[PDB]
């Protein structure tokens, strides 16, 4: 039982990719999915998150309005789209599914499971 | 060490009202809840009042209202009124003391303040 | 037009201890969530029993404001169906807890370098506290052959101890100020509405 993160590679300017992140477990209802940027030996930045209500959402100061968050209940697959790339928005993307079952607007990293492999892109 | 002593005491008149003022002078203080207790011959310690860090204070039914304490900016303001001959007793103050394990591993128990009714 | 007494609670210079968490009434007042959101930016928000967006028109009868400070690593303690030192020996709440909780950090604001022992917490107690119960006694928890004296150290447990919070410590060890708005939707007159 581990989170799958398919795709990857390197994308230059004027490119797009869909980060397909899937949860092996069948209890997707109880997972309060939340995302945050990962950096090599540096502070982890906060990222927007989809509200449990579904219709609403959340905004993060670092990045907001440039992520195609979409809840999935059939196969528990989320396609985290990246658009309007920038140095601030450029970092080691990670899909960190939260095992806690509760409404999530947190900004701290104290309530996340693990940082296994992560993914990123290469820019010349 | 924290010296919480306020006063030795004083006379009490029929239906009097005394407004004491805590010195609040000494070492570093903290937002620690305090307790106000009574003593007298033939009676053990009684839970008269217990005041938190400015939130609220709980008082016994007998002492409810006609004794009161307020906590504000690490300062204790007592409001007392309607004192009767039955109030002749000794007041005791209970506080919290942590940095006292070096030379006096004892709780900060202030000196008992004796109160008696006499013209 | 009545101004809700929330600014002082959310802008208090000092906060009460864990064993003496401040309790405040909220009733007979009108509050606006939009202005609070515009002017206030919290860190952690968790609501049970009601959606965050449903408070716009809900006519809450009354609210209880419970303000305190805890350790970051202990933030998990405050939650329904949770067991721990904070939950049991310092502050116990009903398992089916309902209400909102907002937690923020004051590491920079309260960056008091040098003996930051302003926060005290009860190490242990003889018995387990019940829901909505509190105590400020200094009873010595002996539970052993040690003499009944208030000595802090090995073989002698002091009832209270000072948290070792410092700005240079880890993130999990940083202080966290928590304010809990508890809702009691009982058969009482409604006084808070939009």
């Amino acid at each position: 039982v581990q989170l799958v993160e398919s795709g990857g590679g390197l994308v230059q300017a004027g490119g797009s990719l869909r980060l397909s992140c899937a949860v092996s477990g069948r209890t997707f209802s109880t997972y309060g999915m939340a995302w945050f940027r990962q950096a090599p030996g540096k502070e982890r930045d906060f990222v927007a998150t989809i509200t449990r209500s579904g219709e609403t959402t959340l905004y993060a100061d670092s990045v907001k309005g440039r992520f195609t968050i979409s809840r999935d209940n059939a196969k528990n697959t989320v396609y985290l789209q990246m658009n309007s790339l920038k140095i601030e928005d450029t970092a080691v993307y990670y899909c960190a599914v939260r095992r806690d079952s509760s409404w999530g607007y947190s900004r701290d990293l104290f309530e996340y499971d693990y940082w296994g492999q992560g993914t990123q892109v290469t820019v010349s | 060490h924290v010296q919480l002593v306020e006063s030795g005491g004083g006379l009490v008149q029929a239906g009097g009202s005394l407004r004491l003022s805590c010195a609040a002078s000494g070492s570093i203080f903290s937002s620690n809840a305090m307790s106000w207790y009574r003593q007298a011959p033939g009676k053990q310690r009684e839970l008269v009042a217990s005041i938190t860090s400015g939130g609220n204070a709980d008082y016994a039914d007998s002492v409810k209202g006609r004794f009161t304490i307020s906590r504000d900016k690490n300062t204790v303001y007592p409001e007392m009124s309607s004192l009767k001959p039955a109030d002749t007793a000794v007041y005791y103050c209970h506080a919290v003391g942590q940095e006292a394990s070096a030379y006096a591993p004892r709780a900060y128990w202030g000196q008992g303040t004796q109160v008696t009714v006499s013209s | 037009t009545n101004l809700c007494p929330f600014g002082e609670v959310f802008n208090a210079t000092r906060f009460a201890s864990v064993y003496a968490w401040n309790r405040k009434r909220i009733s007979n007042c009108v509050a606006d969530y939009s202005v609070l959101y515009n002017s206030a930016s919290f860190s952690t928000f968790k609501c049970y029993g009601v959606s965050p967006t449903k408070l716009n028109d809900l006519c809450f009868t009354n609210v209880y404001a419970d303000s305190f400070v805890i350790r970051g690593d202990e933030v998990r303690q405050i939650a329904p169906g949770q067991t721990g030192k904070i939950a049991d020996y310092n502050y116990k709440l009903p398992d089916d807890f309902t209400g909102c909780v907002i937690a923020w950090n004051s590491n920079n604001l309260d960056s008091k370098v040098g003996g930051n022992y302003n926060y005290l917490y009860r190490l242990f107690r003889k018995s387990n506290l019940k829901p909505f119960e509190r105590d400020i006694s200094t009873e010595i928890y002996q539970a052993g052959s040690t003499p009944c004296n208030g000595v802090e150290g090995f073989n002698c447990y002091f009832p209270l101890q000072s948290y070792g919070f410092q700005p240079t410590n880890g993130v999990g060890y940083q202080p966290y100020r928590v304010v809990v708005l508890s809702f009691e939707l009982l058969h009482a007159p409604a006084t808070v509405c939009g």
